[PDB]
């Protein structure tokens, strides 16, 4: 029913090595050349990543920038009131940004906020004005 | 037969 | 098997069904009621029985019946029948035994036997206790045919068969405990020494013998499943089918190869891409943050804008760092698995120079086994007879395998350096017509009622015809005999004063260089009690080392041997004998194969006698007048002595039959 394992004897591959005197031949180099066009595809684009991998030394470590201790506050200063208004208008809705520009309030703080002053910082043209973009 |  | 069940399968008989011989011998007892049948398979198998366990000494009919035992010696005309059918078809008292019942001065029909080989001796001994006129014809000085002897002082070899092949259901069983036959068992430890002489190591020993057995089971894969049995409108060999399975491994090894590396390339590509925005991320962030520098170089007290753009630039940058560093962390997970990728490539050769000439010695092995290069063997048949193996160990004769011709031979008429040239077969009886090989000019003229033929194949072929049959030999049986195979193998003995071998092995292999060659002195055994070394000569090398001088082949010889033992070890030899069977003219080869083309029923075509037309018309159809034995007649046993003596045996019984008369049907 089966052929012992690790022997490969398909149909269809018999009858292509058998199709003429030199098939087997013809098929066992279509596949040598195509082997090693393959590996030197590799080559090169190894060559080709080790040079992005060379542009990329030394990583982003200068342009880091230090991580801030913030305890959440409450109360809205006029400031922070203010960074909010900014921030919609250069955001949209990512509250998480809106949260880590002012900082010092939390997502649902940032998005209930919203609400409260909608009305007054006129809020809803702002938003219109932040999708023209 | 193939004798061994 | 034991007891009276041991019998049967000692018989080479199903012990509770009946044969279709049987069923013919007895159709009352086949068509009646089982009871009787196991009644009939019982007396059968008891009397098997009593013939086995002393082959001595001939087994009458009534000897059987006293030691017959209720109710099964109460029919005594069933009793009578069985050991009519047994003695008749050769499945006791054959051989050599010694007659209670001394033969009648009188005879009865004349049989012509051409051959003295093992089928021919073994269906005259046979006939002539059957009360006819037997009469062999030979063309050698010398029995045996293909058995043939070496023997000078002590030192002994067989060039023709030295191999029994186990004796579990083998007559050859029989002719032991009858002859005093020297039965060595073959121990099967072969080491294979390469062409520098270096044994081959025992690791790549067991693979390439375990590759080269999965490659033989793969043929039957492509012969039985998917019907590969055509090829171009020509029939598919064995080598063939091994050069299609070789490639398609040969094949699936660069297919693994290229879809592993073309899995490399998957991810070296999606690395690049990953690189690409790393390195715009990289520039981005360099550009960020220079803009948050200079937005935090305005020192405060500033506008809410321009803290705003403090702060916001400052979000920015550290999400797109936050972005980068993901990417880090994702590319080297890709370089771990481009660092395993490449760990584990597999194999870049199904098979290598080194590893390819030790398969061909394995291939020789088989070209040995068939005596005839793959190339030719049937792909679907060439395996049609291993069903019918025997058990145990196979043996080699110490003292010389000629020892059971020479035995069958006593009592017998042989006429020696006799050579048939014509056989003419009428409707009112027969002549053979021979001369003396000594001398062509003598000429003689045998009359008898039948001719028996165990010429071999290969006189059979032979074009220009050694033997001409008068009238020819019908187109069925011509046809039959070109479609045939027969092969060749030939040995080289080898006679030293000193054993410089390993005495433990009896058999050890030399790995040949080419391909081409691989069949050229490939094998040496040490069966004797003498220091003699033989060599192989098989496949394609056999009918070529054939057009080689004797000393130049012993020189190859010597040679191999150097190599393994070092030039100091291996003195010059004593005694040389070398083989060339397909030049023999008694033989023209070695034995037979299943040719592709043929099959096995081809053999049984080979067996079925010839009926001569009426010499009157109008007259009523006659008997059949020439009937054919040999190793190349018994479909399950071709090739083998013991196969050519069941031949012999079969013959002799169907030719009693029709000239004798069988009185045990009724």
């Amino acid at each position: 029913r089966k052929p012992p394992k690790g022997m490969f004897l398909s149909q269809e591959d018999v009858e292509a090595v058998s199709a003429n005197a030199t098939a087997a031949t013809t098929v066992l180099r279509q596949l040598d050349m195509e082997l090693v066009s393959v590996k030197r595809q590799i080559q090169n684009i190894k060559q080709t990543n080790s040079a992005l991998k060379e542009k990329l030394d030394g990583g982003i470590e200068p342009y880091r920038l230090p991580e801030v201790i913030q305890k959440c506050n409450a109360r809205w200063t006029t400031e922070e009131q203010l960074l909010a208004v900014q921030a919609i208008r250069k955001y949209g809705r990512d509250f998480q940004a809106i949260s880590d520009v002012i900082g010092n309030k939390s997502v649902v703080q940032v998005k209930n906020f919203f609400v409260n002053y909608r009305r007054r910082f006129n809020i809803d043209e702002v938003l219109q004005e932040w999708e023209a973009e | 037969p193939r004798s061994f | 098997p034991s007891g009276v069940e041991g019998a049967a399968f000692q018989s080479r008989l199903p012990h509770d069904r009946m044969t279709s011989q049987e069923a013919a011998c007895f159709p009352d007892i086949i068509s009646g009621p089982q009871q009787t049948q196991k009644v009939f398979l019982f007396i059968r198998n008891r009397t098997l029985q009593l013939w086995l366990d002393n082959p001595k000494i001939q087994l009458t009919f009534e000897a059987t019946l006293q030691q017959l035992e209720a109710p099964y010696n109460s029919d005594t005309v069933l009793v009578h029948r069985v050991h009519s059918y047994l003695e008749r078809h050769g499945l006791i008292n054959f051989g050599i035994y010694k007659r209670i019942k001394p033969l009648p001065t009188k005879k009865t029909g004349k049989v012509i036997i051409i051959g003295s080989g093992v089928s021919g001796l073994a269906a005259a001994r046979q006939l002539q206790s059957f009360g006819m006129d037997v009469t062999l014809l030979e063309a050698r000085d010398r029995v045996g045919g293909r058995v043939a002897t070496f023997r000078k002082g002590n030192y002994v070899a067989d060039l023709g068969a030295m191999v029994v092949t186990g004796l579990g259901g083998n007559p050859m069983a029989v002719v032991s405990k009858q002859v005093n036959m020297e039965l060595a068992k073959i121990k099967q430890k072969c080491p294979l020494y390469e062409a520098n002489g270096q044994a081959v190591p025992k690791e790549k020993d067991e693979m390439v013998e375990q590759e080269f057995n999965r490659l033989l089971e793969a043929t039957s894969y492509l012969s039985h499943q998917l019907d590969f049995n055509v090829l171009n409108n020509k029939p598919v060999s064995l080598g063939q089918a091994l050069e299609v399975v070789i490639q398609l491994q040969e094949k699936h090894v660069k297919d693994e190869q290229i879809e592993h590396w073309k899995k490399i390339v998957k991810t070296q590509e999606e690395l690049k891409e990953l690189l690409n925005k790393m390195v715009n991320l990289k520039e981005k962030i360099k550009e960020l943050h220079q803009q948050y520098k200079e937005a935090s170089e305005v020192k405060p007290p500033r506008d809410i804008t321009a803290e705003f753009l403090v702060k916001s630039k400052h979000r920015d940058l550290t999400a797109l760092c936050k972005e980068y560093d993901e990417l880090a962390e994702t590319q080297g997970k890709l370089e771990e698995k481009l660092q395993e990728l490449e760990a584990n490539p597999p194999s870049d050769v199904y098979l290598s120079s080194r590893d390819r000439q030790i398969l061909d010695w394995h291939f020789a092995n088989l070209e040995f086994a068939n005596a005839t290069p793959l190339s030719t063997l049937s792909l679907k048949h060439w395996d049609q007879d291993d069903d019918f193996e025997f058990t145990g160990s196979h043996l080699t004769v110490r003292n010389g395998y000629s020892c059971v011709p020479v035995a069958l031979a006593e009592g017998l008429d042989i006429k020696l350096n006799t050579a048939v040239r014509q056989v003419r077969y009428t409707a009112s009886g027969c002549e053979v017509i021979a001369v003396n090989t000594r001398s062509t000019s003598q000429t003689f003229i045998y009359k008898c009622d039948a001719v028996l033929c165990t010429l071999p194949l290969g006189v059979l072929k032979q074009q220009p015809p050694a033997v001409q049959f008068v009238p020819p030999l019908p187109e069925w049986k011509t046809s039959a005999v070109q479609r045939m195979g027969f092969g060749n193998l030939n040995k080289v003995v080898l006679c030293f004063d000193r054993v410089f071998w390993d005495p433990s092995v009896n058999l050890f292999g030399h790995v040949g260089s080419t391909t081409a060659s691989r069949g050229e002195l490939f094998l040496f055994w040490n069966l004797y009690k003498a220091p003699i070394l033989l060599a192989l000569v098989a496949g394609e090398a056999a009918g070529i080392m054939e057009n080689i001088s004797d000393d130049v082949i012993v020189g190859r010889c010597l040679a191999i041997l150097k190599g393994i033992f070092g030039s100091s070890a291996v003195p010059q030899p004593k005694e040389t004998v070398v083989s060339r069977w397909r030049a023999d003219p008694w033989a023209r080869g070695s034995y037979s194969y299943v040719a592709a083309g043929s099959s096995g029923n081809d053999y049984d075509l080979m067996a079925q006698p010839i009926t001569p037309g009426p010499s009157i018309p109008g007259a009523p159809q006659p008997i059949p007048r020439l009937f054919f034995a040999g190793e190349h007649t018994i479909r399950n046993y071709p090739a083998t002595v013991h196969g050519a003596l069941l031949s012999g045996l079969r013959e002799a019984g169907r030719i009693a039959d029709q000239f004798l008369g069988a009185m045990y049907t009724l």
